């Protein structure tokens, strides 16, 4: 198989994406949601965990880890403390709106998913971290979990299989810090959003200190299709390391932004104008893309006809794939004024806990702030370019490199907009 | 937009705040949510519980809080300063959260940030004289295929024009609450032309299950 | 820390008193000033016996090598958690 993308209605694995059936219990048992779960539990953590080492499936929150290696770091003997499965809702992504979607419309498969990858891990429980924005949703995930509990699905014999395994919503506060793993335990522990230092990694001293996996919404979500379906078949869509389906957030300057489920290295031209009705004024049109959301490089017209929309080909095309956002950007679009915002985003959403972050994002906001006006001469580009990669590299989460890098795309893509904005600031007021 | 305290009339430990006693079932239910010792780790939801009681932080909501889980005044402190939602002035009734990052501004929310501006008469930060509406410029909110959208209090009303945020506005002004979502002829977050993809119905439990389960 | 890698030589301080004309730190000791360097301590000790010089010894202190544990502030159990970071 050489092309891809054109995923059918049949493979979807969110079915109801859209809202347009039942997301209550009655509907997402008529879709396979919550069938023979007890003979997927019952076949112990090592089947679970080599279908999804199987399933080749990669992190779907956007570093894209392998998650059976990631969910295999707490298949280890017991040594007093509990363990727990994170559900990592937070989705303060700028371009990415899907893990909204799922707790939303498909609650019931992020229930299934829970209780399935904490019988992977050995989990206790599950603390799925909500945004707190997200209220409707929190209240609409509290009232399937309430559908699981009545209908004993989860908590004392869970399915029937005999695990115990409760499932909890913690509620946000409004900061994008908390979507990182560590940042994120700190707020379940009634502390500030600070990101803990790596090692120790989650699954050695995570929440509370316990043995910990936090995951993505959408890789915790699919992980129960995943073992119902196998993994073979899971893994036979998309290129090889890009194993699955995968949900687009299309935004930006298109004629329907919407969120879609498409094959793994679908193209890029291909998926904006084949489910957001193109870019507004035709592929001519096209400035250029933030592929994954806004912690990734943006990429000119020149790369985006080409390019396949994964973890491997977008590492080849100098970006990353991340969340899989697709911002769509166009000709009437002040290109430095959308990433100097951006950067005044990543300045107001960062949590000042080590050096480079807390005073170089800040420093960078004010130059791309002279750089929007045009104040300022070009040696101060090549200037942002050595401040960019000394945040990148030196903080203790990718908040620092995920504001590095829309920077470095910039400046890499568009050097001469900065320079000819710089030289006409120059003639005009002197 | 300051991150000390300085006690006014208004806000000091002697400001009156207390639970209702349905907060108080509600508080002890939040707290068997978490294990034991970690008691702690509910500062979070308490303490959003004592906006959605108060509408606002004073100093008074802070110290209950840390006088009911038994830990510091400052380690609530920090949390109140630390996160967005945590409002330690008194806001208006109606908190409009207008988002403003790259998203909503490519698909121009900067027409509705100044229609909403000229229709309350106000500007980013400022208060209403009714007291009802507060408008700040907040950042990603999570809804960018709905792009522009807007936040009022717990609600998102999303796909808007500068005429629907007026006509979302009016209606709030008659005392009712609008319908939160999109304001434009989709739903949630389909492609607005048309579905294309889920055409199909679903196929039901059991499709596609390998052999052995 | 570089400060605290050699031996020094000083001596016991007297009088300074106030100059009646300027208020300055008038001294009669010649041997105020004088710090001597020495890398062990042998040394500095065989050059006090040299001098006729009166002296005493005080150990070099090092400071104990610690146990250092980064996941020691997020315990399960132990009272070696942090309430912030
Ligand atoms: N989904 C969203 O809303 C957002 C996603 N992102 C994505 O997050 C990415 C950055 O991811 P990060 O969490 O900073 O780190 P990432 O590089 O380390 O690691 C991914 C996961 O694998 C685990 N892991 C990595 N190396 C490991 C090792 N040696 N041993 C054990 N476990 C290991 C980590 O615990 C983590 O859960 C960005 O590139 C961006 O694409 C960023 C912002 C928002
Ligand atoms: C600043 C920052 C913010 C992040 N926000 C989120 C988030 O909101 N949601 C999410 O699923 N992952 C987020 N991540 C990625 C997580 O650290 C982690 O990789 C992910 O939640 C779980 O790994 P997974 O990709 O295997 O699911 C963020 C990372 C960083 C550095
Ligand atoms: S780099 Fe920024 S986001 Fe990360 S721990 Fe430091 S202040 Fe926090
Ligand atoms: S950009 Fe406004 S909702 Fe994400």
């Amino acid at each position: 198989k050489t092309s891809f993308g054109s995923l059918k209605d049949e493979d979807r694995i969110f079915t109801n994406l859209y809202g347009r059936h039942d997301w209550r219990l009655k509907g997402a048992q008529s879709r396979g949601d919550w069938y023979k779960t007890k003979e997927i539990l019952l076949k112990g953590p090592d089947w679970i965990l080599g279908e999804v080492k199987t399933s080749g499936l990669r992190g779907r929150g956007g570093a894209g880890f392998p998650t059976g290696l990631k969910w295999s770091f707490m298949n280890k003997p017991s040594d007093g403390r509990p363990k727990y499965l994170v559900v990592n809702a937070d989705e303060g992504e700028p371009g990415t709106c899907k893990d909204r979607e799922i707790i939303r419309h498909d609650p019931h498969k992020l229930v299934e998913g829970c209780l399935v990858g904490g019988r992977a891990m050995g989990a206790r429980a599950a603390y799925i971290y909500i945004r707190g924005e997200f209220y409707n949703e929190a209240s609409n995930l509290q009232v399937a979990i309430r559908e699981a509990y009545e209908a004993g699905l989860i908590g004392k014999n869970a399915c029937g299989s005999g695990y115990d395994f409760d499932v909890f919503v913690v509620r946000g506060a409004g900061a994008y810090i908390c979507g990182e793993e560590t940042a994120l335990i700190e707020s379940i522990e009634g502390k500030q959003g600070k990101p803990r230092l790596k090692p120790p990694f989650p699954a050695d001293v995570g929440v509370f200190g316990c043995p910990t996996t936090v995951a993505n919404v959408e890789t915790v979500a699919v992980s129960p299709t995943i073992c119902r379906r196998g993994g073979a078949w899971f893994a036979s869509f998309g290129r090889e390391r890009n194993s699955g389906t995968k949900l687009f957030n299309i935004s930006g300057h298109v004629n329907n932004p919407c969120t879609v489920e498409e094959e793994m290295s679908v193209p890029l031209k291909e998926l904006i104008e084949k489910h957001a009705g193109g870019v507004t004024g035709g592929w001519d049109n096209l400035l250029a893309v933030i592929p994954g959301g806004s912690s990734t490089p943006l990429i000119p017209k020149s790369v985006c006809e080409t390019v396949l929309m994964d973890f491997d080909a977008l590492i080849q095309a100098q970006t990353g794939l991340g969340t899989a956002a697709v911002i769509v950007m166009d000709r009437s679009t002040d290109i430095v004024k959308a990433i100097a915002r951006l950067i005044e985003f990543y300045k107001h959403e960062s949590c000042g806990q080590c050096t480079p972050c807390r005073e170089g994002v800040d420093w960078m906001n004010k130059v791309m702030a002279r750089f929007v006006r045009g104040d300022a001469r070009p040696a101060e580009i090549d200037s942002l370019w050595e401040i960019s990669k000394q945040i990148e590299g030196h903080t203790i989460c990718a908040l620092g490199d995920g504001a590095a890098w829309p920077v470095q795309g910039l400046i890499r893509h568009f050097r001469p907009e900065l320079e000819e904005r710089m030289q006409r600031f120059a003639q005009q007021h002197q | 937009a300051l991150f000390v305290h300085r006690d006014t009339p208004k806000n000091n430990p002697e400001t009156p705040f207390d639970f209702t006693p349905e907060n108080y079932k509600r508080i002890e239910a939040i707290v068997k949510n978490y294990p034991e010792g970690h008691k702690a780790a509910a500062v979070l939801p308490v303490l959003d519980l004592a906006q959605r009681q108060n509408g606002w932080l004073p100093i008074s909501a802070m110290n209950k809080v840390a006088e009911i889980l038994q830990v510091p005044p400052m380690r609530v402190y920090e949390v109140a300063t630390f996160y967005t939602m945590y409002n330690r002035k008194p806001v208006g009734k109606y908190h409009i959260q207008v988002c403003t990052t790259t998203p909503c501004m490519l698909r121009n929310s900067d027409s509705i940030l100044e229609a909403i501006q000229k229709k309350l008469g106000i500007k980013v930060g400022e208060t209403t004289p009714d007291k009802l509406f507060t408008l700040i410029e907040v950042e990603c909110l999570g809804a960018c295929v709905n792009a522009p959208m807007v936040q009022i209090n717990d609600n998102y009303y999303e796909d808007l024009t500068p005429k629907d945020i007026e006509e979302i506005i009016d209606e709030l002004k008659a005392g009712k609450i609008p319908k939160p979502g999109p304001r434009s002829g989709r739903f949630s977050c389909e492609p607005a032309g048309g579905l294309t993809s889920l055409t199909e119905p679903p196929k039901g439990p059991g499709f596609g299950v390998q052999a052995g389960l | 820390v570089n400060n605290t890698k050699k031996w020094k030589m000083e001596f016991d301080t007297r009088e300074r008193w106030e100059n009646p004309l300027m208020g300055w730190a008038s001294t009669a000791d010649p041997l105020s000033n004088l710090v001597l360097t020495f890398s062990t301590k042998e040394d500095a000790i065989a050059f006090a016996e040299k001098n006729g010089w009166s002296y005493d010894v005080e150990e070099r202190k090092v400071p104990k090598p610690k146990s250092k544990s980064y996941g020691a502030n997020f315990s399960w159990n132990k009272r070696t958690r942090v309430s912030t970071k």
